[PDB]
């Protein structure tokens, strides 16, 4: 257990980091995949929405 | 020997009536009752009310022996029958309806605290000092 | 450890301590009926509460349709290499995330918790 943390509390914030984690990088992998031309990309590098 | 292939075949009858009506006893196990006590028995009716439609009372060996009250079963029979099975030496077993089941519970024999001075010691409600001598001061 | 009752008004039994022996004297004060107690233990609490929650489990738990069924760890009063591994899921009961295992076999029931 982490110290100051339930064991079922570190053990949720063992997963929640884990599948954060997992997030993060397949956000990154699916920004790297855009293309140029892709206007999902442009709406959101101008900023508008 | 015999008794490991006894093979037991007895006769049932069914009487239409009888002129005593029969019923049945309920004592709880927890209760360790015994019978050789049973010298001499009292069942009587209830006053409180004050009678067929009310509950049940029984004395043993007078004031001495201890006490019950019975209550007629909540559960009404107009789905259910009850038989007992009585040996006898022409050896057919006799099939009798039960008329109503009583349960019966113990009753202490002591000074119990009246209702008319039990409302003294209800202003100690959290205050009561020495739960363990409250029968001596009666 | 452990309770009983009053006989003759069949009553609950509270503590008493004697002038004379020195040894304690379970009664119940609606009679006069004293005795001895071989226990001679009144009263423990385990606050940190470490029970043994292997009579806790009832037998017949494994024979329940939605509950987990693994084909590893057999019995071991009986081989049967199928089980049941679940949690207590006791709340207030400590924190641990640890299985417990109960044998699946219609005549066992024999339950281990490693
Ligand atoms: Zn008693
Ligand atoms: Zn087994």
């Amino acid at each position: 257990p982490t110290p100051g943390n339930t064991l079922r509390q570190t053990f949720e914030n063992q997963v929640n980091r884990i599948l954060n984690d997992a997030r993060d990088k397949t956000g990154s992998s699916a920004q790297k995949s855009l293309s140029e031309y892709n206007n999902f990309k442009s709406m959101v590098v101008s900023g508008a929405k | 020997g015999p008794s490991s292939q006894n093979v037991t075949e007895y006769v049932v009858r069914v009487p239409k009536n009888t002129t005593k009506k029969y019923n049945i006893m309920a004592f709880n196990a927890a209760d360790k009752v015994n019978f050789a006590t049973w010298n001499q028995a009292r069942l009587e009716r209830d006053l409180s009310n004050k009678p067929e439609d009310q509950p049940w009372l029984l004395r043993v060996n007078g004031k001495s022996g201890r006490k019950f009250k019975g209550i007629k079963k909540g559960g009404v029979t107009e789905n259910t029958s009850y038989y007992i099975f009585t040996q006898c030496p022409d050896g057919a077993f006799e099939a009798f309806p039960v008329h109503n089941w009583y349960n019966f519970t113990p009753l202490a024999r002591h000074r119990t605290l009246t209702a008319e001075e039990a409302e003294e010691e209800w202003e100690r409600r959290n205050k009561v000092l020495n739960h363990f001598s409250i029968m001596q001061q009666r | 450890v452990g309770i009983r009752f009053c006989q003759e008004c069949n009553n609950m039994l509270y503590p008493k301590e004697d002038k004379e022996n020195r040894i304690l004297l379970y009664a119940c004060r609606n009679c006069d009926y004293q005795q001895e107690a071989d226990n001679s233990c009144i009263y423990v609490n385990k606050i940190t509460h470490e029970v043994d929650e292997l009579t806790q489990i009832i037998a017949d738990v494994s024979q329940d349709p939605t509950l987990p069924r693994t084909e590893d760890h057999p019995c071991q009063k009986c081989g049967h290499k199928e089980a049941v591994f679940f949690q207590s899921h006791s709340a207030r009961a400590e924190d641990a995330m640890r299985l417990y295992y109960v044998c699946t076999a219609p005549h066992c029931g024999h339950r281990w918790t490693e």
